């Protein structure tokens, strides 16, 4: 039995320059090279890419925060390529000390470049944002994209902007560093008695499990079905086919109901949008409305 | 009742076991015998919380808890009050979630689809079986698996994870979490495509995959495809869990320190180990 | 009743309607339910109905409403095995031909799946300018070998998707010299031989045919992937 894991046979032709629809052409790079690699596992096609303001703006803004927090690591390692590799991972580059509270006035060594770097990371998401948004309405599609990544910027925010204002201190912030930024959030489940009790962080968890849960039901239903050639679910959606069909009495016969074509894509949305949804939550009543989540909890 | 299109579905056949005696439905549920095998293990040990939330003295099933043996109790069976519940109730469970993957087989046959399902569902299996069995056994005491109880199990999980420092330091288990942050990512991404695609713009005719593909070539320069994504994300969600089971295998009975001094073999390489200045110098 | 206990409670009820919303979406298809005779069941279950949308269909195909009156606009080949309900219906005649069980085929148009240019989808690789193999094995020339390990025929040609670049069928030339058409996911390319284990090479001659040697349409695909899929368990008499 062949399970249509990998490709048996790969095929090329020319390049697809896409769809034209609103996009400006001007901003649109060469093809690049195929990728017989990536073409066992899906399309081999690189490229092309669009390149507006937004994208410029976003991937400049994007690296000068890369290399802010670049400058500070030899800066900590004394200049020593050695030290560098050696330590890598333990380098960290901290927001100001509570004393400076949100005031920016703080030395670029005691939290000043922290500052810089996360102004440059503010500019490259929001961007980025920006981007997916006009490359949607470009070719006319919906902004399901845009908004299920709000949702990833949402807990980001919390974490770095809006719950240490509401803190009133910019030192309540994530560290940029590889193993200091998980101290960090074992630190932060510590002060606030225990995490494992917040009923945020719980649901939270419940849709991160349940992410995993659904694309494996999801993608392994879809490859069962790609003999009926289910994977096309535009068409499956406009002219119900018989993968459609089988999928849904699939799960139907399993576990009672079922979703469609279309349905399913809908459930998965939610699915995952509510985890960085119910965590932004989480954390922004962390310090702000409950210090202590084991005692709040075994009040309710 | 059946959806409008099923019934041309619902032919006999593609049993494993019993022939045509166990092939009928009981409205939408589909039996077969390993429907009845996992009623019969189901039924089992749900009988058996309820009857150790007698032995335990309450009803809420927010405090039930049914515990393993102790550790003194090493391997061997325990009396029912004293862990002999979780054991057949960990019997019973195992009963019911391969029962579960075998029906899902039986179905598979009689729709003619693939057997990626049953296969996907057999590693959520497999960790189940990681922290309830294969762990244990290499450990030798029950005790060491986990608790059934809705917040007990989770201070199995904080008691386990600080026995060993930060469990952040696992190195297998920040892959895991990368998979699992990865999938959740390219769940969401997907899910929203597809609706981008079929309810576009006002004013706008229904969009083609084509559209698809080029809206992620214009975002990120490379879209994988239609068949790759789902691809992806059956191999994201389990090579999460895979990563998973294999960062609990190894804790306690191959690594006994705390995960963070396993990072040591990087930072005292003999040649840079010494040199001053840095972090660790 | 600080803010932390009123937003779980908050989202608690969120969550209710989201799970309502999301399951009356995914009932526009196959509803309402119907008794084992056609007619409508009487419990049709705690959600209601969703109130229909409208897709519009690219290239002036017209537009799709659902939910609405639905049809299976075939005849269905079946018969009841129980008076009651929840049994089995059985085959009346030969299952493959007749199109049911895991030989279903859904009642598409008659119209092949189109690009985003308006152009087909799914082509012969001679008649589409510029692809070839460009890793694996390339079947064409290789002989086709059914689940009784004898030969049904040769690979003549692939058809691709296009705009995805895949294999998605290999065109067999029959012993009789016509051609079939046979999912790319069923079949094991090897180095001298292509096996179908769904088949026997007197089978191959059943899978429905297309009307035009250069084009395949939803109905027609629908038709090929479900015959050769119910040989899974109706050509396993004769299988080695
Ligand atoms: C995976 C690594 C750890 C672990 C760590 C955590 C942590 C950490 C958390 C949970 C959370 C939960 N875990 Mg736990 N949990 C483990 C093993 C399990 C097993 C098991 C048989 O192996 C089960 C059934 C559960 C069940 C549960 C739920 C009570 C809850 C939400 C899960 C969820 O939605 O997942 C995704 C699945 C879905 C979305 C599908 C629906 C699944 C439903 C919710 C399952 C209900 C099971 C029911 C309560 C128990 C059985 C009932 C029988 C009739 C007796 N855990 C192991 C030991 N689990 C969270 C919580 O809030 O706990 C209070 C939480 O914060
Ligand atoms: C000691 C550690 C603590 C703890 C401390 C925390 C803290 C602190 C946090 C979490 C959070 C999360 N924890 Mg916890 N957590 C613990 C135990 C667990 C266990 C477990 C098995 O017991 C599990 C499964 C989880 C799982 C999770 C997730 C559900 C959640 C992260 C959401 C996410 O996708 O973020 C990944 C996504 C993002 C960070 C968004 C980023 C998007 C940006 C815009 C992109 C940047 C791009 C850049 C340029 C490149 N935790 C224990 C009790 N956990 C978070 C949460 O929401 O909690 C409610 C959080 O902040
Ligand atoms: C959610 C609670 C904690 C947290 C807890 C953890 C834990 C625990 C782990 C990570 C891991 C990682 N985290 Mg962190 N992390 C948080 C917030 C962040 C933010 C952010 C914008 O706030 C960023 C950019 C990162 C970045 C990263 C990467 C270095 C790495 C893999 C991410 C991933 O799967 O991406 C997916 C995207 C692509 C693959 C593209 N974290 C918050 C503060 N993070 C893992 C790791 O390996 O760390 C070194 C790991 O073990
Ligand atoms: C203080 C706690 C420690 C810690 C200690 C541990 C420990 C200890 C463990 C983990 C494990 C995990 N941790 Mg950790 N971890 C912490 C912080 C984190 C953070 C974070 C952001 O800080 C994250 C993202 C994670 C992430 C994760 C995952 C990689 C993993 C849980 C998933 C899993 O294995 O599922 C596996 C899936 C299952 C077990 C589900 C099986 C379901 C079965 C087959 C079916 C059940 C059916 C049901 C009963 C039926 C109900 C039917 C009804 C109709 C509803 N940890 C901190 C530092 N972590 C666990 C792990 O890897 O386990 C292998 C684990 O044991
Ligand atoms: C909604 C929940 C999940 C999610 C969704 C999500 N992320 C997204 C999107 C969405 C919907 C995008 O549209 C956007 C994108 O372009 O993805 C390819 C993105 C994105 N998510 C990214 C990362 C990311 N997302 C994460 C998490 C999540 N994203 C959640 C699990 C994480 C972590 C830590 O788990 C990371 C590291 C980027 C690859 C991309 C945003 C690109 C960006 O901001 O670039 C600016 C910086 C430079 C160019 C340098
Ligand atoms: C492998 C990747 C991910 C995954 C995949 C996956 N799960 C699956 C499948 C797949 C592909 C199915 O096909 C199957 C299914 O039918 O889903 C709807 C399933 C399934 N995944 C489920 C749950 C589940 N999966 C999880 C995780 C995952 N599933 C992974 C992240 C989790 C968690 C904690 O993350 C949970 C809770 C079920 C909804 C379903 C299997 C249902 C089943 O087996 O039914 C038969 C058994 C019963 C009806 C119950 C038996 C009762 C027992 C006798 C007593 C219970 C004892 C138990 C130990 C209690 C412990 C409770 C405490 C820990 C709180
Ligand atoms: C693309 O095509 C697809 C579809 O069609 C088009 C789908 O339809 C689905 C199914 C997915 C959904 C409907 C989404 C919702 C599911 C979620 C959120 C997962 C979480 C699920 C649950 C919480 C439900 C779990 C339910 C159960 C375990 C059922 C309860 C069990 C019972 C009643 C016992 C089972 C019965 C028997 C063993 C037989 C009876 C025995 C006797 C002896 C009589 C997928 C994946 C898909 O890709
Ligand atoms: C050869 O090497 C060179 C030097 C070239 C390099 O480039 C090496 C570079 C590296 C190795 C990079 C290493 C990178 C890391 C370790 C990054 C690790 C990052 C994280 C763990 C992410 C944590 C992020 C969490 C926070 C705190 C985010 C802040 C976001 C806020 C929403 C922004 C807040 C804004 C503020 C305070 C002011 C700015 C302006 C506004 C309008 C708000
Ligand atoms: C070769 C890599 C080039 C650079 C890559 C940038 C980084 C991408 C990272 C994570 C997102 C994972 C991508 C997968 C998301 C695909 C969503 C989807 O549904 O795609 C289907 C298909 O593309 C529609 O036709
Ligand atoms: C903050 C996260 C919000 C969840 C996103 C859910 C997606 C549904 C939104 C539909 C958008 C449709 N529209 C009108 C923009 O084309
Ligand atoms: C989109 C699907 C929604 C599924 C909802 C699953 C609920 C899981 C229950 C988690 C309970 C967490 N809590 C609040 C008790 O701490
Ligand atoms: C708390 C999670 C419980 C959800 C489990 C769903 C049970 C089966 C769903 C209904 C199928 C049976 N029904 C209603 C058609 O007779
Ligand atoms: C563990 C694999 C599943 C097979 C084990 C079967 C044990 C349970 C017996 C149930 C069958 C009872 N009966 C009378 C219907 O045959
Ligand atoms: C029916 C499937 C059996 C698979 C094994 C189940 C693992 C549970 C182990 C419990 C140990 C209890 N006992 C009595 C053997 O000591
Ligand atoms: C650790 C062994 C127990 C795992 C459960 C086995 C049953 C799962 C279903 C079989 C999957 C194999 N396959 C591909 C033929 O379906
Ligand atoms: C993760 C939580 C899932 C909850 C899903 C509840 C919806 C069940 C729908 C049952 C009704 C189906 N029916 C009988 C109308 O076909
Ligand atoms: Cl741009
Ligand atoms: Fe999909």
């Amino acid at each position: 039995e062949y399970q249509n894991i990998f490709t048996q046979v790969q095929v090329r032709g020319p390049a697809d320059l896409g769809m034209t629809e609103d996009v400006n052409l001007a901003n649109r790079s060469g093809v690049g090279p195929f990728s017989t690699l990536l073409g066992w596992f899906g399309n081999a096609q690189l490229g092309p890419i669009y390149l507006g303001s937004l994208g410029v703006l976003s991937l400049f803004s994007g690296l000068m925060w890369f290399f802010t927090i670049g400058i500070w690591f030899w800066y900590q390692a004394g200049w020593n390529p050695a030290v560098f590799l050696r330590d890598l991972f333990f380098f960290s580059l901290e927001p100001p000390a509570p004393e400076y509270g949100l005031s920016f006035a703080a030395p670029l060594k005691e939290g000043g470049l922290w500052l810089i770097a996360s102004f440059f990371m503010f500019v490259a998401v929001w961007s980025w944002w920006g981007r997916t948004y006009l490359r949607a309405q470009a070719l006319g599609m919906g902004k399901h994209t845009a908004w299920a990544f709000l949702s990833a910027i949402w807990l980001w925010m919390v974490l770095g902007f809006i719950r240490p204002i509401l803190m009133g201190s910019w030192s309540e912030a994530v560290p940029y560093g590889i193993f200091s930024h998980l101290d960090w959030t074992n630190n932060f489940s510590l002060v606030h008695g225990n995490l494992h009790y917040n009923p945020f962080h719980g649901l939270s968890i419940a849709f991160l499990y349940g992410s995993a849960l659904l694309f494996a039901m999801h993608g392994a239903t879809i490859l069962a079905v790609s003999r009926f050639g289910g994977e096309r679910e535009l068409e499956q959606i406009a002219d119900r086919g018989t993968a459609a069909e089988r999928a849904a009495l699939f799960w139907r016969w399993t576990m009672g109901f079922n979703a469609t074509m279309e349905g399913i894509h809908r459930w998965a949305i939610w699915m995952a949008v509510l985890v960085t949804l119910t965590g932004g939550i989480g954390i922004l009543l962390s310090g702000t409305v409950v210090d202590n989540w084991y005692v709040w909890g075994q009040n309710h | 009742a059946l959806l409008s299109f099923e019934r041309k579905y619902r032919v006999p056949g593609g049993t494993l076991v019993g022939g045509n005696l166990f092939d009928f439905w009981v409205g939408p549920f589909y039996v077969g015998f390993f429907g009845v095998a996992t009623f019969f293990f189901a039924a089992l040990g749900i009988i058996l919380i309820a009857w150790s939330a007698v032995l335990q003295g309450t009803w809420n099933p927010q405090l039930i808890s049914v515990y393993p043996p102790a550790l003194e109790y090493g391997l061997g069976g325990a009396p029912l009050a004293k862990g002999g519940l979780w054991q057949i109730i960990t019997i019973c469970a195992t009963g019911a979630f391969v029962s579960w993957a075998l029906r899902e087989v039986e179905i598979c046959r009689k729709l003619g689809i693939g057997y990626h399902i049953p296969f996907a569902f057999a590693f959520a299996i497999l960790a189940y079986l990681t922290l309830v069995l294969f762990r244990p056994v290499m450990m030798g005491a029950w005790g060491y698996a986990f608790p059934y109880g809705i917040w007990t199990h989770l201070d199995w999980v904080s008691n386990t994870g600080y026995t060993y420092g930060n469990f952040h330091y696992n190195p297998a288990h920040m892959i895991a979490i990368t998979f699992f942050f990865t999938n959740a990512l390219a769940l969401a991404l997907h899910g929203a495509l597809v609706l981008s695609a079929a309810n576009p713009e006002k004013g706008k005719e229904m969009r083609t995959p084509d559209h698809e593909d080029t809206f992620f070539r214009d975002l990120v320069g490379y879209s994988i495809g239609t068949l790759g994504i789902h691809r992806l994300g059956l191999l994201l969600s389990l090579s999460a869990v895979f990563f998973s089971a294999l960062c609990m295998i190894i804790t306690g009975t191959i690594w006994f320190d705390q995960w963070v001094d396993w990072w040591q073999w990087w930072v005292k390489l003999p040649w840079w180990a010494n040199i001053p200045g840095g972090i660790n110098g | 009743f600080d803010l932390a206990s009123l937003a779980i409670y908050s989202f608690w009820i969120f969550l209710a309607g989201l799970i309502y919303y999301l399951q009356t979406e995914n009932m526009r298809e196959g509803y309402p339910l119907e008794n084992e005779d056609g007619t409508p069941a009487a419990n049709q279950g705690p959600f209601p109905l969703p109130k229909p949308k409208t897709f519009i269909l690219p290239h002036g195909r017209g537009t799709l409403t659902v939910p609405g009156p639905e049809s299976e606009d075939r005849p269905i080949a079946l018969a009841r095995t129980a008076v009651s309900e929840g049994f089995p219906h059985a085959p009346t005649g030969d299952p493959m031909k007749d199109g049911v069980g895991p030989a279903s085929w859904v009642a598409r148009r008659d119209l092949p799946e189109l690009d985003g240019h308006g152009h087909n989808k799914i082509k012969p690789m001679k008649a589409a300018a510029g692809f070839h193999v460009s890793a694996g094995k390339n079947p064409i020339g290789l002989p086709v070998r059914g689940c009784d390990l004898e030969i049904a025929g040769k690979v003549v040609d692939i058809w691709v998707d296009i705009p995805e670049q895949m294999a998605r069928f290999l065109e067999v030339e029959l012993k009789d010299g016509s051609t079939r058409l046979l999912p790319m996911q069923m079949v094991k390319v090897q180095s001298n031989r292509v096996h179908v284990n769904a088949l026997s090479s007197d089978l191959f001659a059943g899978i429905p045919t297309i009307k035009s040697p250069t084009e395949v349409t939803l109905l027609e695909e629908d038709k090929i992937c479900g015959y050769v899929a119910g040989g899974l368990m109706y050509a396993a008499p004769k299988r080695k």
